RNA sequence: AGUAAGGUCAGCUAAAUAAGCUAUCGGGCCCAUACCCCGAAAAUGUUGGUUAUACCCUUCCCGUACUACCA
């Protein structure tokens, strides 16, 4: 059984198709 | 023959398979490896402390160098942008005029590569130059993989 | 929890490239080129390394992926000259050839013209630029030769 | 068809032959880097040879304890003299040639440290207008191919050019004057393609009135103000 | 620009001193390279083994009859 | 149907620096052959894993071995 989220989930704006071309953090700060 | 010729070839294949599946060693780069002759302390030149004026001159020069290279990057970055804007605008105009020619324009060039270009020389070649007579001998060390 | 609306909030591996362990050469499409090797040949070691660093940084600013940066083995060639009024060759100087290769991929066909124009305009003096498509032979040329494998192969021939 | 006339232009460019002279700021930086390199470098064999030779002279003059007579025939400082003499005898090529002195804007031997762009003079409506080489597109031929055909149509040239890519580097659209402006031929759409001049040059039949080679800075003298602006976009002066 | 990445230095912890020399090529062109010894100029001789056999003899004839 | 165990020079054994013997090749001895003498060459069943390997484990295969009982 599942329930849809009440709002926008985290990391939903991340485009997984171009994950290779997406800029990474590369640093802790 | 059946127990000698056939068995010999089977064992040769086994040795080939072991060597083919074995890891391959990279050729070492002499540039990165420090020769042991440099480790000798006899080659260590004495160190002379720079004067206060000398250090101040270098520090100001480096500060001016940062701005100079930043302006060089700006000119290069704008040069790339200027070319990109013109090329993209040209492609849009070409597509409107003739879609068929636009399709061929955006295709890759098989004859583009290999692309070879030599750097400019310090001086132009002499129109009438006679180089001396000599021979080129290659003494590059050959590295072989064993075991 | 599964039934709660906050299910899956902690998922993170879908944001990470799958790293689940030589390298297959990816040929380009009709609009993009494949893996390219940018050879940099010069008689000065500093010039070859410095320009390879410049090319590597240029690709990052241009959002061009760099597959690998590596150095080819140094070639050392003796330079001999004929003595005056003599037939004997005498050594004059020793010249070392240093090659730096920067491997890029995913270059656009339209953007290739701009990329090649920029790098050739910045080529230092005494440095030779050669851009070639990556092939298996070039990669295999970085490894030590195996005479033992050759000797066994000669028997099979 | 279309009212506009398809034209394929070739932007043939001569790469610089010699390196650009260093700026006064770069000269200071170049000396510092050379100075820093010497400071952090170890003693070379030539330097070690000179130091030992100086010690041998001291070991031969202060005390008569040297047990070797031959030693070395030539000293390190003496060996530098032979190299210096040979360098003076050798004459380097002239970076600034006779073309620069005479302002001969036809030969390729001018401004070896700059970039030259080929320009030709064509007469349209009894009017001489300086434009880049171009040709009209023909059926069964790519737009880039027309530019390649333009090179073959030049006046007795054996030049070899290396085209970069297939997409055009720029475009220039103009309309014919209203005197001859018609619906069938409203105007033309020029497309530019850049190439690198590897080898070759024009013959000595016609030089002054046929073609000129100028840099981007002096490119405005020949091109029209509207035509110059489009050319200055895809032509760099790095 | 040829000076975009030309002003460099040896990026090594331990390295012998290198001197700026001119490498004269077979066509008379010269380039700035570093060499172990402070030789003001270096000339690359034309390889006599790479010429055609007929042209080698013609060059030898020019050498003779001094 | 189960379980044990073995797989190595051409051959057969020993050791895991993979050797010895015979066989094998080359030479000498002898009118000739063989014996003999000198010298050379020649292998880990296979799979993969064992820091890394081998003698180990393990995949697979050939052959071998024992058991398959009481109503």
């Amino acid at each position: 059984r599942r329930t849809p989220p009440l709002g926008p989930m985290p990391n939903s704006d991340i485009d997984l198709s171009n994950l290779e071309r997406l800029e990474k953090y590369r640093s802790f700060d | 023959d059946p127990k000698k010729d056939q068995e010999a070839k089977e064992r040769l294949k086994r040795k080939i398979r072991k060597l083919e599946k074995a890891t391959q060693e990279l050729i070492p780069i002499e540039d990165f490896i420090t020769p042991l002759k440099f480790l000798d302390k006899a080659r260590e030149r004495p160190q002379v402390e720079l004067t206060f004026e000398e250090t101040e001159r270098r520090a100001l020069l480096l500060k001016k160098w940062s701005l100079y290279k930043q302006q060089e990057r700006k000119m290069e970055r704008d040069t790339i942008r200027a070319m990109l804007e013109a090329q993209q605008e040209a492609l849009e105009e070409l597509q409107l005029e003739s879609p068929k020619l636009h399709a061929e324009a955006i295709k890759r060039d098989p004859n583009l590569f290999p692309f070879e270009k030599e750097g400019p020389h310090y001086t132009p070649p002499i129109p009438n130059y006679q180089p001396p007579e000599g021979r080129y001998n290659d003494i590059t060390k050959v590295y072989t993989q064993v075991e | 929890y599964k039934t709660k609306p906050t299910h899956g909030i902690g998922k993170y591996k879908h944001l990470i490239k799958a790293e689940e362990p030589v390298r297959a050469i990816n040929l380009g499409t009709d609009y993009e080129y494949g893996v390219l090797n940018i050879h940099l040949t010069a008689y000065d070691m500093t010039l070859a390394e410095s320009y390879a660093q410049y090319v590597h940084n240029l690709c990052n600013s241009l959002s061009i992926k760099v597959e690998e940066s590596y150095a080819m083995p140094t070639k050392t060639i003796e330079v001999l000259q004929l003595q005056d009024q003599g037939s004997k060759m005498l050594l004059d100087s020793v010249l070392t050839t240093h090659e730096r290769v920067v491997q890029i991929s995913g270059l656009s066909a339209t953007f290739a013209e701009i990329f090649l124009e920029i790098i050739q305009s910045s080529l230092p003096e005494g440095v030779r630029l050669s851009v070639k498509e990556h092939t298996e032979e070039d990669f295999k040329g970085r490894f030590k030769a195996r005479p033992e494998l050759e000797e066994l192969l000669a028997k099979l021939k | 068809g279309s009212p506009w006339r398809l034209l394929g232009a070739l932007c043939l460019q001569r790469p610089p032959v010699v390196s650009k002279p260093l700026t006064p700021l770069q000269e200071e930086m170049a000396s510092l880097l050379q100075q820093i390199e010497i400071e952090r470098s170890l003693y070379s064999d030539h330097e070690l040879r000179a130091l030992d030779e100086n010690q041998r002279l001291a070991k031969k003059k202060a005390d008569l304890h040297d047990e070797e007579d031959e030693q070395d025939i030539l000293l390190a400082q003496d060996l530098e003299d032979m190299w210096e003499q040979k360098f003076l005898q050798f004459k380097l090529g002239a970076r600034i040639t006779e073309a620069d002195e005479k302002n001969d804007r036809t030969s390729l031997n001018r401004k070896l440290d700059r970039n030259l762009v080929l320009l030709v003079r064509e007469k349209f409506g009894d009017q001489d207008v300086w434009i880049l080489p171009q040709a009209e597109w023909q059926p069964g031929e790519t737009l880039r191919g027309t530019a390649e055909r333009t090179l073959a149509t030049l006046s007795e040239n054996n030049m070899e050019a290396k085209f970069l890519g297939n997409a055009p580097c720029g475009h220039y659209t103009f309309k014919f004057p209203q005197a001859m402006r018609t619906e069938s031929n409203l105007g033309a759409k020029v497309f530019f393609f850049k190439a690198l001049l590897l080898t070759g040059d024009f013959s000595q039949a016609g030089n002054k009135g046929h073609h000129v080679w100028v840099t981007k800075d002096e490119l405005g003298d020949y091109l029209k103000p509207k035509y110059l602006a489009q050319v200055r976009r895809f032509v760099s002066d790095l | 620009d040829s000076s975009r990445a030309s002003l460099t230095r040896v990026h090594r912890q331990a390295y012998a001193r290198l001197y700026p020399v001119l490498l004269v090529k077979q066509d008379g062109s010269t380039i700035h390279i570093r060499y172990r010894e402070p030789r003001r100029m270096l000339a690359m001789p034309i390889d006599l083994d790479t010429l055609s056999p007929e042209e080698r003899r013609a060059r030898l004839r020019k050498r003779e009859a001094q």
